[PDB]
């Protein structure tokens, strides 16, 4: 009984469109591709969230369930004639004029009752087919058996769709107008096309579609990836043969973080510019960023304004005190973004989480109820952030009081060097004390053990520890970094030089990093000043790690205070099964708390 | 969970007129001597085989006038076991895996895992290929590539060979054209293992197809006898295009207005 009307209202339009923008000479030809309008009026457009970046020249998605009603409000703002023909249901529009198309997702559309949710065709115009798919009008078109998109329909199940067009735009046949204009593209795109990004071990599920001539063939290749056929039937294939007028789609499940190439893999048409990275997020990669420890340095941090004392400096989540939080005067950040907090990470990195909490003057609480996150690579052109959203733009839902802490994810993770917060919502002033969380984009960045106990305590040994009589133990396996409690540390039983800290990775593993920690006991703030490293294969000889070009032991700053936290990056990695630290100067006492990062190998 | 071993290796040979053209050849121990195949397999190379879970490990000493690599097209490898170079950003350590240097020898270790391999409902054992990509239109034609397969539990032989099934071949209907090779040498040639119209040594019967080609490409392998079954229902023939591979006397030509009219036809 479910027919349930999905309204698109989708427009031809001519535009410039400049093939390898993101890697030649000069490529770019005037095009008409199929934009997505938020109304009837066709005045205001849908902006182009992350989720579907990956569309390139593709039109938005047009998708439905079984039985469902698809009602498209074609306008068509091209100087000719044009037409949406839907390949696959089961004249023409002159320019300036609207006309509503109607089709019924019928069963013969559908996926097939084994698996995959969900089941592609394409839509183009056809008053031209050919002239037409080669001026830039096509675009996916999803079929998808009952309850598979939600209420804002998208896939929540599988999820993670993607939608790649393996075809060469033959110029020669468009506005040409008036040499081999020719491209061996992806969603139109030659040798680079962005917003390719997943998660280390997910189900993603591919609709491949090629609607090109019989010179075409494409043999659609996921480098250290397995595809896999889900049907009545399922077979594991290494690539696939995508054959001309053909649709396909065929789940896989990403393996291990980095950058990997997609291609067709017919060697002349690859090397013609068939291909692309595509990247692969490391499986749990949602670590703080450094607001809350004190990697992120007061220097990162810097707003547009900042209600008197309330200084940006200041938010930091469960950071605590009379003044500890970011407050701006106003919120009347509206088409207008203003009021806003804006972190630099220095560099680029993977953000896939942001956590917010407000601040409280005394008994009158302070907090956001909503905000808009944009990021950057330049800091010259920013991007709000959208995903899921209903809107022209994701508005995360803030706090309800001034000390929960409340947890938004982002939902396709995104690559920025500056995160930018503005509130859109509060309760008397919008406070803000919060944390970023992600990784590295390289990947093979996540922790290996010391905080979760995935290393557990029959790894950790040192030369000396502590145990005074007064039930104070300080044994080694306790340098987990975060610790609380009793004895929450390891504590060298001699503060000399020749002293050590060792773990057992129980294999040789890929270290890319540390973190170390003090700790405030006692009433006596004591921690690991500078340090050393050597690391083992099979247990005994070291190999002091040494830089690039040296002899001398490598000296990597720690911390300068209790509680804070200082990374230290190995820039050649550390393969190995033991890792020795070494304190070679502190405050007070020696005593550790550390978490270590890399991957298995 | 076994472990397999090959010590595979590229080297130029001439090849029939003549030509100077690069193959990947099986070779043994520490690299002292092959034990060729003259019976079919023409230019094709080796043949890589494992079982899920055997953490296979190839050795690979190039000895050709180009560096190359060894490009797997069905597993789940490594950055420093991949076999390809472009803009992945990993550091050097993980780059000499990329290309190996005229004269150089270096082991690409695959941990065919189980997730990675045959389904239950396709072939005992699935097939892949490999070749070169440090260059993908010179490397094939200069006559590398080679058959890979990964087949399931207690599937192949602890001698590198089909268990319960026995005797199976590997066709590779690839068209080849030395003007884009090694050479610039212009020479068009619908093969059957390199060998043309004919001179392949075929084998009668007691009662794996790839193919290659580097530019776009379909093979409709014509069989003439009705030993093809895919899966559990029979096809009267097999099509293959240009780099997808698939797992008595008489024929088997390619039906096709330039292949089996130009002598692509590799005689049961
Ligand atoms: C295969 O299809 C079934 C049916 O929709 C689905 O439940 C399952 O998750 C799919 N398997 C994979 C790994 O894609
Ligand atoms: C190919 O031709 C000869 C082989 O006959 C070879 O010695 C020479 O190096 C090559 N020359 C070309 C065409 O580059
Ligand atoms: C013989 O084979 C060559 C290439 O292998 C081909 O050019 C020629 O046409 C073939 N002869 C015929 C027509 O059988
Ligand atoms: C809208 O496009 C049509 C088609 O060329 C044109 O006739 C009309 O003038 C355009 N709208 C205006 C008045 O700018
Ligand atoms: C993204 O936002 C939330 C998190 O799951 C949810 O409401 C929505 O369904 C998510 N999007 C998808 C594709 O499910
Ligand atoms: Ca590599
Ligand atoms: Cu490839």
């Amino acid at each position: 009984n479910t027919g349930n009307r999905k309204y698109y209202y989708i427009a031809a339009e001519e535009i410039s469109w400049d093939y390898s923008k993101f890697v030649p000479e000069d490529t770019v030809y005037k095009k008409v591709v199929f934009r997505k309008y938020l109304d009837s009026t066709f005045t205001k457009l849908d902006p182009q969230g992350e989720y579907e970046e990956h569309l390139g020249i593709l039109g938005p998605v047009i998708r439905a369930e079984v039985d469902d009603v698809i009602q498209v409000r074609f306008k068509n703002l091209a100087s000719r004639p044009y037409s949406l023909h839907a390949h696959g249901l089961s004249n023409a529009i002159q320019p300036n004029k609207t006309y509503t198309y109607v089709w019924h997702a019928t069963t013969r559309s559908g996926p097939e009752n084994p698996g995959s949710a969900c089941r592609a065709w394409a839509y183009y115009s056809a008053v031209n087919p050919e002239k037409d798919i080669h001026s830039g009008l096509i675009g996916p078109l999803l079929i998808c058996r009952k309850g598979t998109l939600d209420k804002e329909t998208n896939m929540p199940v599988d999820m993670r769709e993607f939608v790649l067009l393996f075809m060469v735009f033959d110029e020669k046949k468009s506005w040409y107008y008036d040499n081999s204009h020719e491209f061996h593209a992806i969603n139109g795109m030659i040798y680079n096309l962005p917003g390719l990004r997943m998660y280390e071990q997910e189900w993603v599920r591919l609709h491949l579609l090629n609607l090109g001539g019989s010179r075409d063939i494409h043999v659609v290749h996921f480098h250290g990836q397995t595809l896999l056929e889900n049907g009545t039937q399922q077979h594991q294939l290494g690539v696939w043969p995508l054959l001309p007028g053909s649709f396909k789609t065929l789940e896989m499940k990403a393996s291990k973080p980095g950058w990997w190439l997609l291609d067709t893999e017919v060697g002349e048409i690859q090397r013609a510019g068939m291909q692309t990275p595509f990247l692969i997020v490391d499986r749990e990669c949602k670590m703080p960023m450094g607001l809350s420890t004190g990697l992120i340095a007061d220097s990162q941090i810097q707003a547009s304004e900042f209600w008197g004392y309330w200084e940006p400096k200041l938010a930091r989540l469960n950071n605590g005190g009379s003044y500890n939080a970011w407050i701006a005067e106003k919120l009347s950040t509206e088409f207008n973004p203003e009021p806003w907090i804006q972190v630099d990470m220095q560099k680029e990195v993977l953000l896939t989480g942001i956590q917010t909490q407000g601040a409280k003057h005394y008994l009158k609480p302070y907090y956001t109820t909503e905000f808009c996150v944009a990021y950057s690579l330049d800091r010259k052109n920013w991007r709000i952030f959208k995903g899921n959203s209903t809107r022209n733009v994701m508005y995360f839902g803030g706090n309800s009081d001034a000390s929960t802490i409340k947890e938004n994810q982002i939902d396709p993770p995104v690559v920025a060097r500056y995160i930018r917060i503005s509130p859109t919502g509060s309760y008397n002033k919008p406070a803000l004390r919060l944390e970023l969380q992600g990784c590295e984009v390289n990947g093979c960045s996540t922790p290996l053990g010391m905080e979760s106990g995935k290393i557990e305590n029959k790894q950790i040994t040192a030369s000396s520890f502590k145990k005074s009589w007064w039930g104070n133990y300080w044994e080694p396996f306790l340098a987990r970094l975060n610790a609380q409690g009793r004895v929450n540390a390891w504590q060298a039983k001699a503060n000399n030089n020749n002293q050590w800290l060792q773990i057992d990775l129980l294999k040789i593993k890929k270290i890319t990093a540390i973190v170390t920690q003090g700790c405030k006991s006692l009433s006596s703030e004591m921690y690991v000043k500078s340090y050393t490293i050597h690391y083992s294969d099979q247990g005994t000889d070291w190999k002091p790690y040494r830089e690039k070009s040296s002899m001398v032991d490598k000296i990597f700053e720690g911390n300068n205070n209790v509680r804070g936290h200082v990374k230290n990056f190995f820039n050649p990695p550390i393969i190995s099964r033991f890792i020795r630290i070494i304190p070679k100067t502190w405050n007070q006492s020696i005593a550790l708390r550390l978490e270590l990062f890399g991957c298995d190998m | 969970a076994k472990l397999r071993q090959f010590y595979v290796a590229a080297q130029s040979i001439r090849w029939n007129t003549s030509f100077k053209k690069i193959v990947y050849r099986e070779y043994e121990a520490y690299f002292q001597k092959e034990k060729p195949q003259s019976r079919t397999s023409g230019l094709l190379g080796p043949t890589l085989y494992a079982e899920v879970g055997d953490i296979m490990k190839v050795h690979f000493k190039n000895k050709a006038h180009k560096p190359l690599s060894i490009h797997a097209q069905g597993i789940k490898y490594s950055k420093f076991s991949e076999g390809a170079s472009y803009s992945d950003h990993t550091l050097p350590m993980e780059k000499m895996d990329d290309a190996v240097a005229p004269g150089q020898e270096y082991t690409y270790e695959w941990i065919i895992s189980e997730h990675s391999g045959p389904t239950h409902d396709d072939p005992p054992c699935l097939t892949h290929i490999y070749y070169s990509y440090v260059n993908l239109v010179e490397d094939f034609n200069s006559g590398l590539i080679g058959p890979l397969l990964i087949c399931k539990k207690g599937t192949l032989t602890e001698d590198g060979t089909q268990k319960m099934f026995e005797k199976q071949h590997v066709l590779m209907f690839a068209v080849f054209d030395e003007s884009k090779s090694w050479n610039q040498t212009s020479s068009l040639m619908y093969t059957v293992n390199g060998y043309v119209n004919g001179t392949m040594p075929d084998i009668t019967v007691c009662a794996h197809l790839i193919g290659m080609s580097s530019g776009p490409e379909l093979f409709s392998i014509h069989f003439n006898g009705q030993v093809l079954e895919q899966n559990h229902h029979k096809i009267s023939a097999i099509t293959l295009v240009s780099a997808t591979s698939t797992t008595g006397r008489w024929t088997i030509a390619s039906l096709i207005p330039r292949h089996f009219q130009a002598g692509m036809q590799a005689y049961i």
